Parts: C-alpha cells; structure tokens; sequence
C-alpha cells in the first residue's frame, strides 16, 4: 500500500550467490538474535520413502562428532526437520557467532562418508521412532546408496541459505564451505506427491493459473472462502494445502469423503456476485497487515522466504502480485477445480 | 502532559509502534471479591472495542485484566502502523478512551455468552492440564487459599453462575480502565518510552502448610515436587532461579535427565508468582518410590561448576533475547521488571555478571515443601 514501507522492507532484503550456493539476507537493525537456515532440496528422494529423513539424522554426525552437541556447547540450539521437498537446518544465535556456526554446519552437511555402524544405528532409531513403507524402504538401502545420495543432493548448488536479523553480510571468505562441491549438479525437481503426500482416500486439486506468486494468493483465497462458507452451512470439510517452494502450482487437499460437499461449495462461490470481489479486498488488506506484523519475528520472515521465494522476488513484487488478483482469476480457478472434480 | 519521558535507547526497530497503558490495583487479587465478574466484563469489553478500534492504522487492540506478581492490572495496548508508513494517523489516547466509553450495552450483551464460554473453557483447561495439574494442587494446600492455584483464572462455580445483569457493572469497569491512574508505554523508532517511574511492589504469598504429601487414587502415573527459596532477591527471582531451573531441568543434559536416565518425560518450572520450583515426571507406580527418593537426594546434594554455569548464562541470555525479539515480549518485560532491569540491555548485562557463588547462596536457601502423586 504505502510505497515507502515496501521500499523500506526491500532495502533490507537481498539475495546473492556465495560460492556455489545462494544466500537470502534480510537485515534487521538492533535485532537481539539472528536466524540462519540451511535448506536442502530432497524432492527426488520421495521415491525412496523415508530416505530424506534418514539422511537428516545422518547429517548430525561427522567423524564421531555430533553437531547438535557442538552447537549446544556454543549456546545455540540446532533444529532440523524434513518436509516433502526440503530438509531444513535452522538455528538462532547472536550475530557474532553466525559465521562460525554456519561454516561448522555446512562442514557436516557437505560430509559424504558414513560408516556401516552409523547407518545401522540411525536406522534402528528411526524404526523405534516409527513405533512411537517408510520403515521398509530405508531397510532396503545401504551405505553406498546413502553416500551417493549425499553427494547428489547435499551440495551447495542444491542448497538455499537464509540469514535474517543483524547487519553483517555473508560472503565466501567467511563461509569457504560454500564451494564444497561434488561431481553432481542440482537434481531434477521430480517428486512422489502421488504416494507420500496423498493416500488413496484423498484428492489433489491444482491451483495453477500462470503466475508463481499468484498461485499462492489464489490458493489461500479459495481455501479461506471455502472454509468460511463451510462455517455458515456448518459443514465438516477439512481443506489442506500443498504449497511447496519447488512447485510452481499450488494444491488443495480434501478428503475423498468430503468431495461432494467441497464440490458444492466451489459451485457456491459464484452465486453471490459481490462475495468474491469483497473477499479479495478483505484478503488483500489482511495480507498486508499480517506481513507488517509477521516481519518482526525472524521465523515468520523465513516462512515468507520459503513460501513466496522472497529474496528472489521483492516485497514490491509480492504486493504487486497480491494487488493483481481479481474476480476473473478466482473464477478461472473455480472452473478448473470443477473440471477436476467432475473427472 | 506526562510527568516524565523515560526513553530507553538501543531497542530493536519494529515494523509497528505500540502504545500501552497499565493501571494498577493495590489489592492482591484474592482481596477482589468480584474477580470472576471483572474477568468476564473485561473480555466482553475487549471483543467489542476491538471491532471498533482495530481499523487502519491499528493492527491489534489489547485489553486484559492481568495478574503480575499477585496484583491485578488493567493492561490496554494498541499496535499500529507508524504514521510515516500509514495512510491514516493513529487515534490519540483521548480518542481511544472515547471509543471505550462509546461502547454500546447491546454490543456487550451480544458477547456475554461467547465470552463466558471462552473464560469457562480457559478455567477447565487450566485445572485439567495433566502435567500442570500437580502444581495447582500444591499451591492450594501450600498457601491455604485456592485463588493461588485452582481459582487463579477464576473460580469455576462463581464464573458459571454469572447472568447477563453483569451488564450493569460495565460503567464501573469502563471508568476504571479510562480514569484509573497508570503508566504509559510507547514503543517507536528503536526506543521505549515510559511516562513515569513507579516500581509497583510485588507480593509473594507466604507458605503456611509446609511439607505436603498429596495421595491420589486413579488408574492410567504422575509425580510433582515443589521447593521454595528464602530471601529471594530480584536478581534471584528474575535471573538466577530461572537459570537454576534451566540448569537442572531443560538445558540438554540437565541434572534430572542424567539422574533419572539411570532408571529409564521430565519437566521442571519455577513459578515466579508463588516462588516455587516444581518438578514433574511421568513414571510407573513401581518406579514411583524410587524416583521420589532419587530426585530428592539429587537436589539435596546438588553441585555446580563454572563451565556449565557459563553455558547456562549463555543459554538464558539467548532465551531472553528471543523474548525481546517479540514486540510483546519486550513490552511485557519493560512492564514487569523493576528499575534498571526494565532496560533489556541492563537485564542482559545482569545475566552476564552472575557468578557461581550466587548458585550456592540459592542452594542454601532452597527447601522442599510439597509432593503430589497420581
């Protein structure tokens, strides 16, 4: 809305290549901590169900050393987690420790040797974690598979780095691990959404109408509209979202048991002519307000960088995309949703 | 005009500005006999006022009756886009007061049942929280007054039987919120502004029923132990004891996790309101008597060391920094802390200046007082 605020945010936001990876930087003056996030794309591993999570556990180990313990002794808590397309390694610390903590983290992530006893130990842990074919698939993979997968996916080229808060720049001199490359380039963005993400009792509905950013806008808009209409009719419809950084399209998750009710609500959207227009206006106002509020928490800024690729895109482009969503975009996606629901 | 403008420099620059008023009450909250009524009307008021005030540039409106060290306060807050980035200026405090006084009684009645159900749910969830249930029972018996434990969020029986003629007490609440004396806090442009210096004196209930065992019978186990500290200073209640709780409770290989791993779901928490350190753990009845004696002996013979103490100082500083990251955590900190601790930099510097000799004073002043088992 107000141009000087969008301009204010964008002058703190930047993204540049560092070595063979990329660093997205959002500087915050006088922030109390700095958030660093290292994100590895593992979408291709979804055909080996559970391999990405297994790798995540292996990556905490290097020459008998555990990087969670090393970080803990330095007063930093390292958190990691694996979604369908990425494995994240995230930590908070004071800015003075960012360079050394980040380079130590990349030292572990770009280590590619794991002996037999380490692999079998992490497998045993994951099997007990299953009880507390995901368990089956990692039982069919050995040392040579995990080491090859590490060399193919845990590379600078397949890594995104995000550093939020503070005011120092990340450069190659301080992070020489950002050139620790292998003979393998960035892998294809293929993904086994069809098995891991959905099971046979759900359906995926594509929200894809051209624009990467607008797909997120329209997907949230339609999910919010359907939830509100379900509230008024007191439906029981659960609408999940599949919104992933490496996916150009966005997707809605609806139980196969709720398909008829969901289909009725999608058709209900165009019943009131002014409902779509005024709901778009409300969403645009709520989106900007929430961004203003959310840009005070480091983790929330990180979520904008992963969902909307903020850094590659500017905040001005984010709001320009938001302001370009119209009634015709909603109707076009409504029509395509109905065609998918029909067949 | 304010009597003062206490500007605390070097603050994190947030995207929003904050304007808050904190209104005191010299009565410890057990003395208030209309406690459940004041809670319900306050939530009803917040909901109605929010619908009128939460428009541009205001992003969030806050109005709560909060308890700070066993004294109740009305806390009104306003988050808004600063005028340099706003297409409309923010209402003055006088205009905010006027919106509160313009609240319609029918708007309040439309929220009565919804607010009453919201507060009823908060009391039941609070009393029924499995891990939190043990500590509630101890505070009731240790202090011989269920307002410190079970009825801290309001007595259920009193709250459940409130009718909608509570609407006639709305003028008294509006007057107390608007005309009651208080301190103003203003966050802008990398600084916090306070309108005056008044360190509202804390109150901590004295223990009466020392040494409590709470036997319970119910199948599918839980254990909760409580300790208190004598001669608690501001440094201890705000920094040292929270550090000590983290030392023995959650900082990785805490003393209890290492001690109880020998037997082979542990939690500990220092309640600053009641000056009590709780320790709860899930276990089996066959592990019950052993873990009780094991926990007690470990606390009794506890020792420290400067390397691990330096780590607790680093950890607790970073936890404080994470709270300062949030504009509400910063505001809450500046409201509650006394004197120079109000400045986050001074509070962090005070953490860095603690020494291990402080932990040995705290160990000598430590004493067991309670136990609950299910």
């Amino acid at each position: 809305l107000n141009k000087s605020f969008v301009k204010k945010l964008d002058e703190s936001l930047n993204r540049k290549q560092v070595g063979s990876t990329n660093v997205t930087r959002y500087k915050i003056e006088d922030s109390y901590l700095v958030l660093a996030a290292v994100r590895v794309g593992i979408g291709g591993l979804t055909y080996h169900n559970g391999a990405a999570a297994f790798l995540e556990a292996l990556k905490f180990w290097r020459y008998g050393e555990n990087i969670y313990n090393l970080f803990f002794q330095r007063g930093a808590i390292l958190n990691a987690y694996t979604t369908l397309e990425f494995t994240d390694y995230v930590f908070l610390s004071k800015e003075e420790s960012i360079n050394e903590n980040l380079n130590l983290l990349l030292t572990f992530l770009y280590h590619h040797q794991y002996d037999e006893k380490t692999i079998s130990l992490e497998r045993n842990i994951i099997i007990n974690e299953i009880n507390g074919g995901s368990a089956e698939s990692i039982s069919r993979m050995g040392r040579k598979e995990f080491e090859l997968i590490s060399q193919k996916y845990y590379t600078p080229e397949n890594t995104s780095i995000y550093v939020i808060g503070g005011n120092q720049d990340i450069d190659l001199f301080h992070i020489p691990t950002a050139v620790m490359t292998t003979q393998y380039g960035k892998p294809t963005h293929k993904v086994n959404v069809n098995e891991v993400e959905m099971n046979k009792d759900m359906i995926l509905l594509p929200v894809e109408h051209g624009d990467y950013l607008k797909n997120r806008m329209i997907c949230h808009l339609i999910a919010d509209m359907i939830k509100h209409l379900a509230q008024q009719l007191e439906y029981d419809v659960s609408v999940g979202l599949f919104i992933s950084t490496n996916q150009h399209s966005c997707y809605l998750k609806v139980k196969k048991s709720d398909q008829k009710r969901f289909s009725s609500l999608i058709q209900q959207l165009s019943m009131d002519e002014h409902f779509i227009e005024t709901y778009i206006k409300d969403y645009q106002w709520r989106f900007m307000n929430e961004l203003v509020i959310n840009f005070n928490q480091l983790h929330n800024i990180y979520d904008y960088m992963t969902e909307y690729r903020l850094g590659e895109y500017t905040v001005a482009e984010l709001f320009g995309s938001l302001d370009s969503v119209d009634k015709l975009d909603i109707l076009a996606v409504r029509n395509e949703l109905i065609n998918q629901l029909t067949v | 005009q304010d009597p003062m403008d206490i500007k605390i420099n070097g603050i994190k620059k947030y995207t929003i500005h904050v304007l808050a008023k904190v209104s005191a009450s010299g009565m410890e909250f057990t003395q208030e006999k209309d406690f459940e009524h004041q809670l319900l009307l306050t939530d009803m008021l917040e909901t109605v006022i929010r619908k009128s005030v939460e428009v541009n540039p205001v992003l969030h409106f806050h109005l709560r009756k909060s308890i700070i060290m066993n004294h109740s306060y009305f806390i009104l807050g306003l988050n808004y886009i600063p005028p340099a980035f706003a297409t409309k200026n923010v209402k003055s405090i006088h205009e905010i007061y006027q919106a509160i006084q313009d609240v319609n009684d029918l708007q309040l009645l439309d929220e009565f049942e919804k607010s009453k159900e919201k507060l009823i749910n908060k009391i039941q969830q609070y009393k029924h929280s499995d891990s939190h249930s043990g500590s509630i029972r101890l505070k009731d018996r240790l202090f011989a007054d269920k307002k410190y434990g079970s009825d801290r969020l309001g007595n259920f029986e009193k709250m459940n039987k409130i009718t909608d003629n509570i609407i006639y007490a709305a003028p008294d609440m509006v007057n107390k919120i608007c005309e009651g004396d208080g301190l103003f806090y203003h966050i802008n442009d990398g600084a916090i502004h306070i309108s005056n210096i008044k360190d509202f004196n804390y109150y901590i209930p004295a223990v009466i029923n020392e040494g409590v065992e709470d036997i319970r019978t119910d199948f599918s186990s839980i254990l909760t132990c409580a300790y208190t500290f004598e001669h608690v200073t501001d440094l201890e209640r705000e920094i040292l004891i929270p550090m000590f709780d983290g030392y023995i409770g959650k900082y990785g290989h805490s003393v209890l996790f290492k001690t109880l791993r020998l037997v082979d779901h542990i939690s500990s928490h220092y309640d600053q309101e009641s000056n009590l350190l709780f320790i709860t753990v899930l276990c089996s009845k066959n592990q019950l008597s052993t873990i009780l004696t094991k926990i007690q002996h470990t606390i009794e013979s506890i020792e420290f060391d400067s390397v691990s103490f330096s780590l607790s100082k680093v950890m607790f500083e970073n936890e404080s920094r994470f709270r300062f990251e949030d504009i509400n955590g910063l505001l809450s900190h500046v409201i509650k802390q006394h004197g120079e601790y109000k400045n986050p930099e001074s509070f962090l510097k005070a953490i860095q200046n603690t020494d291990i000799a402080d932990f040995y004073r705290l160990k000598a002043n430590m004493r067991w007082v309670g136990t609950s088992i299910v």
